[PDB]
RNA sequence: GGAGGUCAACAUCAAGAACUGUGGGCCUUUGCCUAUAGAACUUAUAACGAACAUGGUUCUUGCCUUUUACCAGAACCAUCCGGGUGUUGUCUCCAUCCAUAUUUUUUGGAACUUUUC
RNA sequence: AUAAAUUUUUAAG
């Protein structure tokens, strides 16, 4: 959706959060469990 | 044309640029473009484990939202005389159809079920490979 | 399985029930001796589709479901001898199985033109043609071809003897007695008290007693044709009849081996045919897993994958299979907790089933 | 092409009446129409030019021989012109 | 441009209607985009058969009413 | 609360054919029919009756702004909760209206939308076995598969009429992005892969 | 190579498409558009422990329309005055 | 008159899948039925914001000397940072559809004479 | 044939 448009309105520039799509797309595989225990609160925090 | 004006508001852009800017911010981007992917990390397989008081291996863990489930009788109906373990139900059934396996659901909602398997072919590599090209990913007809 | 949540509610359950089975046409619906309810449906997500529409909508009483369970059959593969239980009458039953591609046939039903065989429900069609469909095409006795009385669902019912022969027009009067005992002993079982499959009934003689009797054999008879076809099942070495889904499934290609793994594992197991797609990078796999292996089945395939694949299962060719066990075991061994040897599958689900009804 | 064959066209199924150029109108559901109005009709009368009237099965008439077709009024109202 | 659409009288008894206050009879065998008649042959309306079959043109035809129906 | 729907008399579409014709129409039983339409999963149905629908009626109350110009499908028989979240399509799902052949012989139709998955064919077999002639819808990319088998073998099993309307082709270019050689190769092989199956008839 | 081979499957898959061929070629035809999205290894296998850079190599200079230089000369043994 | 404004005021934004005006019939204004016209904004993995906080009461917990301050769930409400559309006002910057004649249409089979009324 | 990870402090008596 932030993409494709071409034609739109501004957002209030906090609005956009560049960093949500991380946390929502899987964990990877690599990280030791203080990144992923770092998901599981951000996820915590949306959902709620 | 390209923006409103000094109020600033409504911006009105063009394929190109548009383009370049899709180039440059792919660090920044989510990328994934298959709804299929998402399959339980949506809400609502989200909303479904809380509720039912469940974990998918990935996801956030919430609290009992019903929880004394110590009240019970002693009651024949479930139970291992009568039962035949033959596949384990993990959980992700219990979430994927949630009304099923889960005996007594309460305030669960509706997975979405599923999306057409996404076939995308994108060529990444040249960028004079053109666009119509018949894709090594493909089958020969 | 069904029961609702407190036995206080049990009416309330009964007045939705009814309302299901008219919406959703395709359901089928049972209670036992037990007050349990029965609920049977084409496939997964339907029974999903079902509970929520039995509790948001129609009863809105909360209930216990059980693990999903599935359907079973009982066949057999091959003196002889029966009784009456006031020693008035006797029967004796024989039973064997049926041509594969005879039970296939009757399951798939048609209007049998051209040189084509034609199904059984026609059986009012000419009697003595229809013995030339079964002596032509069957290898049928043309004497049996001749004897054929009445078929039932999966099986059918037949005559041996000379005491006929004494009495083709007394058996005249008690044909349409017993074809109800047939179909008696054949909607229930003699292990799983569960719907009989593909046998074939050839009666040994029917004893009736001295100046016979008015009322005595009417409903005399069914009943003893209850423990007629029993005992003519029992001693026929039986088995026990599982369905099987016809898996579809597609992939990317690359991803291919993963399946491979799932079969072997879900002990459906068998992937027939892999066609290639044309124009696209997919591979259609076309397979079997049996009904009661299939429970998650879908959902294993559409993660392992990350979201590329899809499956489905269905019911067509309405095919079966034996399941592998010994269906009496004494010395069996029955895991507690594990899925069971197979070994033992079948003695397990006759002692189980068992366990449900009594 | 001619709106007046889309309209004839419309009027099969219903009860046209027809006149030829002998002048010997017919009534009847009207079967089958085409680009040139070659009309079938069913369960037709049949009046002569000086008045005797004839019942009739399955009449069809070739559109050179046509005078004028009488359709029903319902097709007024719908929805060939806009 | 479009065949007159006349199989369903194919094989049967048909009163040709014709030019002139005239008649003819007879069982259809044939036609074309003109709307030509062949047809195996019959009277003339008392009556009198001439031909064993008979060729019809198409400017001629008032109607074709079916005898059979 | 359970589904969706409009209740009232007065705020169901203008419909611009003007029914009460319609309705005129609906005497001889020559020109009406019954359409019913059938495929496998995600194979474009419902949407399609939306394209009749929304080519039908003049001003929708559904239609957000969003559908309207836009995206997501309006998807118009869907009607329910279940099948709206669920995603899919359970109970079959009609919809009259009259409609013109390009002759401008305008016809009665009775479309009924089916379910298609595979789990639901119960909800077709009745779908076909009212219904008239029935459409097979075909998603291009998964081509011909054993569900379609099945199903052309009970339609014409059935003694119904077919015809066959290929969908996506936004999925065959905009995805696969095949050159136009190719996919006309391909569409033949689809069409050629289906014959097979309908045997005395091409 | 990525000319050269994206022409030669131009023409190449242009054959199992376009042309008729027999069975048993045509099998293995497909068979290498299988292994080519499955990538190769299973053609490309061996014994990879030489360099391209430290190892000395020499890229030979022929092109077809050179005639070898088809020497029996060098086949067979000579005097030697060294 | 047009373009704009990090300008103002006043309306309206969560619902029977849902708005409003009008003609006609009935009851007796409401209300029901019928006909007709118009519907910006926002809604179906449901919503003004593809964003994301705080407070109050009430229960269930968790830390556990007591209270502020708190741990994490629910119900019922509130506040706050923002937003869209419409109308009016004001300010700034500029200007005063084939082309052609041999069976279905348009290259005609039309006319003359006579009776009845 | 496993990828399952709680907390955390200031004032007043
Ligand atoms: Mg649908
Ligand atoms: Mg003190
Ligand atoms: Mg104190």
């Amino acid at each position: 959706f932030p993409f494709n448009r071409t034609k739109g309105k501004m957002v209030r520039a906090q609005d956009v959060a560049l960093a949500k799509k991380w946390f929502l797309q899987h964990p990877d595989e690599e990280y030791p469990v203080k990144v992923k225990v770092s998901y599981q609160k951000l996820l915590k925090n949306y959902v709620l | 044309k390209k923006v409103n004006g000094t109020s600033y508001k409504k911006w009105s852009f063009d394929l190109p640029e548009m383009s370049n800017l899709y180039r440059l911010s792919t660090p920044l981007r989510d990328e994934v473009t298959d709804k299929n992917y998402y399959y339980l990390f949506d809400k609502k397989s989200f909303f479904n484990g809380k509720a039912l008081n469940n974990a998918i291996p990935g996801g956030p863990k919430f609290e009992p939202l019903y929880p004394r489930e110590e009240e019970e009788d002693y009651n024949e109906f479930n139970s291992i005389d009568r039962v035949i373990f033959r596949v384990p139900i993990r959980s992700e059934y219990k979430v994927a159809f949630p009304h099923l396996y889960n005996s007594r659901p309460r305030s669960v909602r509706i997975p979405w079920y599923n999306n057409p398997v996404s076939c995308i072919i994108q060529n990444d590599e040249e960028y004079d490979t053109p666009a119509l090209f018949f894709d090594p990913s493909l089958n020969p007809i | 399985v069904l029961q609702p949540l407190l036995p206080r509610e049990l009416p309330k359950l009964l007045d939705a029930l009814n309302k299901i089975s008219k919406y959703y046409p395709g359901v089928i619906i049972k209670v036992e001796e037990s007050g349990e309810h029965v609920i049977l449906g084409n496939g997964e997500l339907y029974m999903d589709c079902l509970l929520y529409d039995l509790r948001a909508s129609y009863a809105k009483i909360e209930i216990k479901i059980s693990d999903p369970l599935t359907v079973f059959s009982e066949s057999c593969s091959n003196s002889r001898l029966g009784e009456e239980n006031l020693p008035g009458l006797s029967i004796s039953v024989a039973a064997e199985p049926m041509d594969s591609k005879m039970i296939q046939d009757l399951s798939r039903n048609t209007l049998g033109k051209g040189q084509n065989c034609l199904d059984i429900d026609g059986i009012m069609d000419n009697p003595r043609k229809l013995s030339k469909i079964l002596r032509t095409e069957y290898g049928w006795d043309s004497l049996a071809s001749r004897n054929v009385w009445s078929f039932y669902n999966g099986n059918v019912l037949i005559n041996d003897t000379l005491p006929d022969e004494i009495s083709p027009e007394l058996l005249s009067k008690y044909k349409e007695q017993i074809i109800q005992g047939f179909y008696w002993a054949v909607k229930e079982g003699p292990l799983a008290e569960e719907p009989i499959y593909g046998v074939q009934y050839k009666l040994l003689s029917i004893s009736v007693p001295s100046d016979v009797n008015i009322d005595v054999m009417k409903s005399q008879i069914i009943p003893l044709m209850k423990k007629a076809c029993y005992v003519g099942l029992l001693t026929a070495i039986p088995i026990l009849l599982e369905p099987i889904y016809e898996v579809d499934i597609t992939v990317h290609a690359p991803l291919l081996p993963i399946v491979e793994e799932l079969m072997k594992k879900r002990r459906g197991s068998r992937i027939y045919k892999t066609i290639k797609v044309a124009g696209t990078p997919l591979l259609e796999v076309r397979g079997q897993v049996p009904v009661i292996e299939s429970a998650g089945f879908e959902t294993d395939l559409r993660l392992s994958t990350n979201g590329l694949g899809m499956c489905q299962l269905y019911f067509w060719h309405k095919i079966w299979r034996k399941v592998p066990g010994d269906v009496l075991d004494k010395d069996a061994f029955i895991p507690k907790l594990k899925p069971a040897p197979i070994n033992s599958l079948s003695r397990d689900f006759v002692m189980k089933t068992r366990r449900r009804k009594g | 092409n001619g709106i007046p064959v889309k309209l004839l066209n419309e009027a099969q199924g219903h009860i046209v009446s027809l006149e030829l150029t002998t002048g010997a109108t017919y009534r009847g559901k009207l079967v089958e129409s085409e680009d040139s109005m070659n009309v079938q009709l069913r369960d037709v009368i049949a009046t002569e030019p000086q008045g005797a009237v004839t019942h009739m099965d399955q009449i069809f008439v070739r559109g050179s021989q046509i005078k004028f077709i009488v359709v029903p009024d319902l097709l007024k109202n719908a929805p060939l012109f806009k | 441009v479009s065949t007159p659409e006349l199989k369903k009288y194919m094989d049967k008894k048909i009163l040709l209607n014709i030019n002139g206050s005239r008649k003819v009879a007879g069982i259809l065998r044939g036609y074309d985009i003109f709307l030509n008649v062949v047809l195996d042959d019959a009277m003339e309306i008392n009556n009198h058969q001439l031909g064993l079959q008979t060729v019809i043109r198409g400017n001629s035809i008032i109607s074709l009413e079916a005898l059979d129906a | 609360e359970h589904t969706i729907f409009t209740q009232l008399k007065k705020n169901i579409p203008k419909t611009r054919y003007n029914r009460d014709y319609m309705l005129s129409m609906a005497n001889i039983p020559e020109r009406i029919i019954n359409v019913g339409v059938i495929g496998p999963l995600h194979s474009g149905k419902t949407s399609l009756m939306d394209l009749l629908v929304i080519d039908s009626h003049k001003r929708i109350p559904d239609m957000s702004k969003n559908v309207e110009l836009g995206w997501k499908p309006l998807r118009y028989l869907d009607n329910l909760k279940q099948e709206i979240d669920r995603g899919l399509s359970i109970k079959l799902n009609g919809s009259t209206l009259l409609c013109t052949d390009l002759e401008s012989k305008s016809r009665m139709i009775n479309f009924l939308d089916a379910p298609g998955h595979v789990n639901f064919m119960d909800e077709t077999a009745v779908a076909l076995a009212a219904s008239d002639l029935v459409l097979i819808v075909i998603d291009v990319v998964e081509g011909v598969t054993f569900v379609v088998e099945q199903l052309i073998k009970q339609s014409i099993k059935n003694n119904v009429a077919m015809c066959f309307v290929i969908n996506k082709l936004d999925r065959l270019i905009l995805d696969l992005k095949l050159p136009p050689m190719d996919a006309y190769l391909k569409l033949n092989h689809i069409i050629a892969n289906i014959n097979s199956f309908t045997k005395g008839n091409v | 190579s990525k000319k050269t081979h994206d022409m030669i499957w131009e023409k190449l898959r242009y054959i199992l498409q376009t042309q008729e061929l027999s069975s048993t070629l045509r099998e293995s035809l497909e068979t290498l558009f299988e292994i080519r999205q499955k990538d190769y290894k299973s053609g490309s296998q061996g014994l990879f422990i030489l360099d391209p850079t430290s190892y000395t190599v020499h890229t030979h200079s022929y092109i077809v329309s050179d005639e070898d230089e088809a020497n029996k000369e060098l086949g067979n043994f000579e005097k030697c005055e060294n």
